[PDB]
């Protein structure tokens, strides 16, 4: 990052960096990790696994 | 050329290959309504529902 960038957005408008307030640091915003959850199950008469 | 008397036929051919390329399937995309508006809040959650 340039000496005087303070933040930075993404296409969504979301912010992924961050300088720090305190010293001369920069660092970057990663969202928690994430994804969708697939139940693969048979039928609920069969069994609950 | 058009005569009733006369009449063409080949005396000679060829084995001609050609190509037709026709799509099958996409690419599988799922979105998500809650993390496409936004995520680690109770505000899209509450709004959303």
């Amino acid at each position: 990052f340039l000496p005087f960038q303070q933040f930075g957005r993404d296409i969504a408008d979301t912010t992924d960096a961050v300088r720090d307030p305190q010293t001369l640091e920069i660092l970057d915003i990663t969202p928690c990790s994430f994804g969708g959850v697939s139940v693969i199950t048979p039928g609920t008469n069969t069994s609950n696994q | 050329a058009y005569s009733n008397n006369s009449i063409a036929i080949p005396t000679n051919f060829t084995i001609s290959v050609t190509t037709e390329i026709l799509p099958v399937s996409m690419t599988k995309t799922s979105v998500d309504c809650t993390m496409y508006i936004c995520g680690d809040s109770t505000e899209c959650s509450n709004l959303l529902l």
